[PDB]
């Protein structure tokens, strides 16, 4: 949907504003499937849109988007997963907030990556995977 | 010259005058695990939390040094995170913090709109949002209940709004609580509450609790607000509770105690009601079946016609049953020219 | 213009004239004859 | 019981009034302008010949309606007198908050007569026990009314100051205080030297706003009779008190 | 008090009993700051069925249109506490509705201090003081060199409650006042504002000089809606945001039926190429792929551009819309004339909003959607 009635949003500043309330809201919902499309709608605006008036505050707020979506990152493995998809596609529209996207993934790379020399297994890869009650599931796609 | 900034320089932070962002010779994380153990070694152990939040207080005294405190850091090697929330981070400060933080908000009810368009309490509380680890959910829990409770209406209104990126996943059944014994205490704060909690994690039956709850205070509503909540109650409807529900609803509302004013107000309502009726099919034949099965009192009011009419309109599969239904009435000497 | 609250009001720049009269033109404007102070 | 003689026209039009009234839960009539007849005295017995605080809530506001048409005024006193007929059993039988009609009807019944609903109903609605959350939310209605001029605001200043105080009195009197009202500092003192008079959550916030608003109208005494009052930490929010306090300091 | 011994004094400090027998009262009735003389016989008993009530030729004044209201008070009212209370109220309503009596300016604080403030200002900035120094305008400049006005209606107090704000621009103007803001502080704010605005000015003078603006004529500042003439005959109504003036405006076209599709399809395919680092001329153009003409007043000066039903150019506001779809009338009309003839031809049938029909000169199918 939000794809095919995009060209809506390219054009009508009063939808992106209206949908955006959507989104944050629906964010936090008790739905699965409320998160992954919020996401999903959140990487469809950065990527689409610079503008969501200076064109300073357009930036903090796309800074203040992408600083939700770095919670986001600590969802389960398939947000996580959409977002890495996206991340690709944000940066090849929208070249000006390259630094704080790659950061963004390599900090969170770190976090299972060893930087030591002669250590065989540089990667643990154990903690990829969280075990609660024999349902044991991935989070973070390295 | 005080403890707190003697620890804060040797632990690799540059406390500026309070105008630009505060540099950082240091690694935050290296920093916080730094003062960590600096704080844990250093004798007078329980006493230098005193001291330090004394020389905090006593440092943010002045504004514009907490503002910056408050503000996002400046990395020299190039911006980071704000230096309340990266301390908020340790846990033996983190109570004291926020009992500092909540005692001193009150400060800036009246003086709104000072310099930067900047919302100081909007601020402050924008500061707890997402957090690691609170050392008490609870403790916190009561704190900002004291404060929902008091807050003027806009303040109140932004806070509460701004429960879910604050809240962890456990302490969420005593805020349902107290929020619901708010919301019987206070008809203004029913819309973002209930929005609220629409966003918090509950049991099904404390939904269904607050919702005949709302309802009873159905009439005891503002007219701006009737829309959204009819909204959240028909979004809110299960498959079960469809004709109970409706049958209250249908019992409750009037179209005719609120009458430009009165008249878009009302048209706005059925809107809602449209797209409600529209999007889930079930509403209308238990709709029916709920003036269909009170035959019994000939006092039958406005709704049922204007509702008859409107689901013609819509949904096509029911007219027949709507003139069959509509003629039963009007035989049966309930439906009438007046 | 129902006609006033307050009856606030200019001077004409002329001086302490009593005794006024008026007639009026309609031929241009108003016309008027005073008797001055001093006697002009 | 006394045997206060309505006057010869109501007495003798009070069936066609009760009829009219039963015509309301269903331009006002010459037999409703017969009001213009009466005393308050005679009127007062005439309000309970009638029997309005029986009418629907709707029929409460159709009266109150019909009664907005009404030229002339009834009187200060027999508006007052209509009022607490009409309203003041509701008001105190409320369990919870009042219907959108009761709250615009006392609210429209306000806008007309302002201060004799206001004169009539503020003051033994606290007085009475059980004063909860139902009727102090309608309170806050009278005192934030847009309506509400300077005169009618003190009328409210003025009546809220002659109440023993407590909870209930303050979250209404903030809501007066509120609006940047202005008071003789002889009717401030009075508000200061009963406002200084301390553990509730509400009484902090009352204190609070006038320290920041009226520091303007706050003497030395006056500050001084604060900081007796903050001394307990009892109060949350000493520290914004006395932050607002030393802001004066 | 309960008693009228105390409740009395309490409640008309200013009546004296003058006799012994409290039946002659004079004095004083207090209402709005303002004392007003008064002497009020009662009988021997305390009976107001009968009594006397003389005034000042002030107070009468004040009391016409209310003589029928006092006499029914006097017979109908229990005692003097009551009458007297009830008589304050009515003075406080007769006052009250005729307030244009009022509004005195206090000569310590008013005159001395707006001059303070205005020196304050600037005396490059007033344009306009009232002689009751009531009203005043003031001036201010753009970045671009613009000229906005702003009035002020001020009361009795000034610097006590807000001055009444009066300014041209389209959204609306909030200002936050404090007994201790003033002038300058009102004056930055606007001065805020404007500059916020800045591109919308440029974008909407931009559109007056630069192109044929029709639907409009003389345009205020706060109009956002500018329909511009283009070819001849056929028109576009733009109506842009103001905060975001540069992004695209809801926009739609006048014109012939056969002239107007081919706009709209351009219009649909080009929309995507409307950029809001360009401005809204420079987007248009190249959106639409045409130019624009610079007003074409010299050459068809009476070519008869009007109703051709009234003969009229300008109808209350009205201006020739709607036209015919046909190459050799083109006929342009207005709406009410329009439907007016429309609706009593037999030939013509009403759809929603809709009426077909035959154009009065060439008797052709025509379109009028309401
Ligand atoms: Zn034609
Ligand atoms: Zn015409």
């Amino acid at each position: 949907l939000l794809k095919a009635v995009q060209p809506l949003l390219k054009v009508s500043m009063s939808m992106r504003d209206c949908l955006i309330l959507v989104l944050r809201k629906a964010m936090f919902a008790n739905q699965l499937d409320a998160r992954k499309s919020a996401v999903a709608g959140f990487l469809l605006l950065l990527k689409n849109f610079k503008v969501l008036y200076n064109s300073v505050a357009n930036e903090t707020f796309c800074l203040e988007i992408m600083d939700s979506l770095r919670r986001c990152l600590s969802q389960q493995a398939d947000v996580r997963l959409m977002l890495y998809e996206g991340f690709y596609d944000v940066l090849r529209r929208n070249s000006q907030l390259a630094n704080s996207v790659m950061q963004t993934l390599l900090s969170q790379l770190k976090q299972f990556y060893e930087p030591k020399p002669d250590l065989l297994p540089p990667l643990k890869l154990e903690a990829c995977i969280l075990t609660q009650g024999d349902k044991i599931s991935l989070q973070e796609p390295l | 010259d005080s403890i707190f900034v003697k620890l804060l320089k040797i632990s690799g932070i540059i406390l500026k005058t309070g105008e630009s962002q505060n540099q950082l010779a240091v690694d935050q994380i290296a920093f916080q695990k730094k003062l960590f153990q600096t704080l844990r070694r250093h004798p007078s152990y329980p006493k230098i939390i005193e001291e330090f939040v004394s020389g905090l207080e006593s440092y943010i005294e002045d504004e514009d040094s907490f503002r910056n405190c408050l503000l996002s850091c400046e990395r020299l090697q190039s911006y980071s995170k704000s230096l309340i929330k990266l301390l908020l981070g340790i846990d033996i400060l983190q109570p004291a913090i926020i009992k500092t933080l909540f005692e001193k908000l009150p400060e800036y009810f009246f003086e709104n709109k000072n310099s930067d368009e900047i919302n100081i309490p909007r601020l402050i509380v924008s500061q707890l949002k997402w957090l690691d680890r609170v050392v008490d959910g609870k403790d916190l829990t009561t704190k900002i209940m004291q404060l929902i409770s008091i807050a003027p209406e806009n303040l109140q209104h932004d806070i509460i709004t701004s429960l879910p990126e604050i809240l962890g996943d456990s302490q969420h059944a005593d805020v349902g609580k107290e929020l619901s014994d708010l919301l019987i205490e206070n008809t203004s704060l029913t819309v973002p509450i209930l929005d609220v909690l629409s966003s918090l994690r509950l049991d099904p039956n404390f939904l269904l609790k607050v919702r005949q709850l709302v309802m009873d205070k159905l009439s005891s509503i503002r007219l701006e607000d009737l829309p959204v909540i009819i909204k959240f109650i028909l979004h809110s409807v299960t498959a079960m509770d469809t004709l109970e529900v409706i049958s209250e609803l249908r019992e409750k509302l009037d179209l005719q105690h609120c009458v430009s004013s009165g008249q878009s107000c009302i048209i706005l309502l059925f809107d809602v009601i449209k797209s409600a009726i529209r999007y889930e099919k079930t509403i209308s034949e238990a709709w029916i079946k709920a003036i269909e099965n009170t035959a019994s009192v000939s006092e039958h009011k406005v709704f049922d016609l204007v509702m008859l009419f409107i689901i013609y309109s819509t949904n096509t599969q029911t007219k027949k049953y709507i003139d069959r239904v509509l003629r039963n009435k009007i035989r049966s000497g309930c439906i009438q020219e007046q | 213009r129902p006609e006033e609250g307050p009856g606030g009001l200019p001077p004409m720049l002329c001086p302490a004239s009593l005794n006024i009269c008026s007639v009026v033109s309609l031929s241009g404007g108003t016309k008027l004859l005073a008797l001055s102070a001093k006697g002009r | 019981a006394e045997s206060l003689e309505l006057p010869k026209a109501i007495q003798d039009q009070l069936p066609r009034l009760q009829q009219l009234l039963k015509t309301l839960e269903e331009a006002p009539p010459v037999e409703l302008q017969l009001l213009h007849e009466c005393s308050p005295s005679q009127m007062d017995l005439l309000c309970a010949q009638l029997q309005l605080p029986q009418l629907s809530d709707l029929g409460l506001l159709r009266l109150c309606t019909w009664l907005l048409a009404l030229s002339p005024d009834l009187s200060l006193s027999n508006a007052t007198v209509l009022t607490r007929s009409l309203f003041l059993g509701r008001i105190l039988s409320l369990t919870s908050s009042a219907s959108r009609l009761l709250t615009t009807a006392l609210t429209s019944f306000c806008a007309k007569y302002t201060y004799p609903v206001c004169s009539a109903l503020l003051d033994p609605v606290l007085q009475a026990p059980g004063t909860g959350p139902a009727q102090t939310e309608l309170l806050c209605c009278l005192v934030k009314m847009e309506s509400l001029e300077p005169d009618a605001q003190v009328l409210m200043l003025g009546q809220i100051l002659e109440l023993p105080w407590k909870e209930e009195t303050f979250l209404v009197l903030q809501s007066l205080l509120e609006r940047q009202v202005e008071m003789t500092p002889e009717k401030f003192s009075v508000l200061m030297e009963k406002l200084c008079k301390t553990t509730s959550m509400a009484y902090a916030k009352l204190m609070l706003t006038v320290m920041t608003k009226y520091q303007a109208n706050i003497t030395e005494t006056q500050r001084l009779g604060l900081a007796m009052a903050l001394e307990p930490n009892t109060t949350f929010l000493r520290k914004s008190l006395k932050a607002a306090l030393k802001h004066l300091g | 008090m309960a008693v009228t011994e105390a409740s009395l004094l309490r409640q008309c400090p200013l009546l004296l009993p003058q006799n012994r027998s409290k039946t002659v009262y004079e004095g004083f009735i207090s209402a709005q700051g303002r004392d007003f003389h008064l002497r009020i016989v009662l009988p021997e008993d305390l009976q107001l069925k009968n009594a006397r009530l003389l005034c000042s030729w002030q107070l009468r004044t004040i009391l016409s249109g209310y003589h029928r209201i006092v006499q029914q008070r006097m017979q109908h009212s229990p005692d003097l506490m009551s009458f007297m209370m009830e008589l304050k109220m009515l003075l406080e309503v007769a006052l009250k509705n005729r307030q244009e009596l009022y509004a005195l300016p206090p000569p310590p604080q008013f005159y001395s201090s707006l001059i303070e403030e205005i020196g304050t200002l600037g005396w490059d900035k007033l344009v306009y003081a009232d002689t009751c120094f009531s009203t005043i305008k003031l001036k201010a400049e753009d970045a671009s060199g613009r000229e906005h006005l702003i009035t002020l209606k001020l009361k009795a107090k000034y610097p006590a409650e807000s001055p009444d704000y009066f300014v041209d621009f389209p959204v609306p103007f909030c200002a936050s006042w404090t007994p201790q803001s003033s002038l300058i502080s009102i004056y930055s704010q606007f001065l805020a504002a404007i500059e916020s605005l800045k591109a919308f000015w440029d974008v909407m003078d931009e559109i007056d000089e630069k192109t044929w603006v029709l639907e409009p004529e003389k345009p205020p500042r706060s109009a956002t809606a500018r329909r511009i003439a283009l070819g001849n005959n056929v028109s576009i109504n733009i109506e842009v945001d103001p905060r975001h003036p540069t992004m695209l405006p809801e926009c739609f076209f006048l014109g012939a039926d056969h002239v107007v599709k081919p706009l709209g399809i351009k219009l649909s395919r080009n929309i995507h190429l409307w950029d809001p680092e360009n401005s809204v001329l420079q987007n248009l153009k190249d959106v639409l792929e045409i130019d624009f003409p610079a007003r074409a007043i010299l050459e068809k000066s009476d070519f008869t551009m009007d109703c051709g039903i009234c003969y009229a150019y300008q109808l209350d506001g009205t201006i020739p819309d709607q036209v015919c779809d046909n190459s050799q009338c083109g006929q342009p009309f207005h709406q009410i004339c329009l439907y007016e003839w429309l609706r009593g031809l037999l030939t013509s049938r009403q759809s929603f909003n809709i009426i077909f029909g035959e154009c009065p000169y060439c008797s052709k199918p025509i379109t009028l959607k309401m």
